[PDB]
């Protein structure tokens, strides 16, 4: 899988939810071959007030079975570290792949704190 | 493998490809240059030959799409992920999906096919997603300036030349 990232906003325009997060466990094939899904606990929700969230109803983020054809890799030593996760949904769940907006919350510019919180979504429509 | 389909390398050295369709953004006469030029590279590093189809079934089935387009993964419409492969194997194996609805060049004003597919074909021939943000295998599209002065990262030559050996 090859791929051009997303600048931020593009990633919280085209994105259904914008959730912050940290990766609660490894990734295991669930009721699917194709995908694999990390366990996530939700903290703060920037986007998709259509689909509720509120602390834990997004409990899985899906992604691709094997990084070839996409499938993201997450390898970070403190669980309770805390993550922008920018991603689609399918069906009713979160997808995630090697180029969706994935960075831990804390690298994030003031910047772009302020941008996923307030100003993205001022450019989306146009 | 384990769970899904695929063995960890091609169990032979001559390998055969075909490129199914074309993308209407290149003459097809261009589209021949960035694949082969794209499957050189790996040739270069290795005792690997490539023989081009036009008809049956070859090992990497190169081809363009759009949204849904067969397999379990569609496309993304324009931007974001630009193309995907498969590890060596039987069938569906080997083979290169590319989105059409990016905007393929052969040149520094767009997305470069030789680029994507050398990188794409890593992966049917074996390799997985690098690091080294230098290394081609590295999902990233960083697309160069002067297409003349493009190289493998030492690190992909150890990689492939870990499965194929170096050349005799």
């Amino acid at each position: 899988c090859t791929c051009v990232p997303p600048h931020p906003q593009t990633a919280f325009c085209n994105s259904d939810l914008v959730i912050r997060a940290k990766f609660v466990g490894t990734p295991e094939v669930n009721q699917t071959t194709l995908y694999q899904r990390y366990e996530i606990k939700m903290t703060k929700m920037y986007k998709g007030f259509q689909a509720l969230g509120d602390a834990a109803d997004i409990r899985f983020v899906y992604t691709p079975a094997m990084e070839s054809v996409c499938g993201y890799f997450h390898r970070s030593h403190n669980r309770s570290e805390e993550f922008l996760i920018a991603g689609k949904l399918q069906d009713g769940l979160l997808h995630i792949t090697t180029c969706s907006f994935v960075a831990p919350w804390n690298s994030l510019s003031l910047a772009q704190r302020r941008g996923f919180t307030k100003t993205y979504t001022v450019g989306c429509e146009e | 493998f384990r769970t899904f389909p695929g063995i960890p390398k091609w169990r032979k050295t001559h390998l055969t490809y075909r490129i199914v369709n074309y993308t209407p953004d290149l003459p097809k006469d261009a589209v021949d240059s960035a694949v082969e030029k794209a499957l050189k590279v790996w040739e270069e590093v290795t005792p690997l030959t490539f023989s081009r189809l036009y008809e049956g079934e070859a090992d990497i089935m190169i081809s363009f799409a759009v949204r849904e387009h067969g397999d379990f993964y569609p496309f993304d419409g324009p931007g974001n992920v630009l193309a995907h492969a498969y590890a060596p194997g039987p069938g569906i194996n080997g083979d290169a999906h590319f989105d059409d609805d990016e905007q393929w060049t052969k040149d520094t004003t767009g997305t470069n096919l030789f680029l994507v597919a050398a990188h794409e074909i890593g992966h049917s021939l074996g390799l997985f997603h690098s690091a080294n943000t230098e290394a081609l295998m590295y999902p990233l599209y960083h697309s160069l300036t002067d297409l003349t002065r493009f190289r493998l990262s030492q690190d992909d030559i150890n990689g492939i030349q870990s499965l194929y050996g170096p050349p005799p």
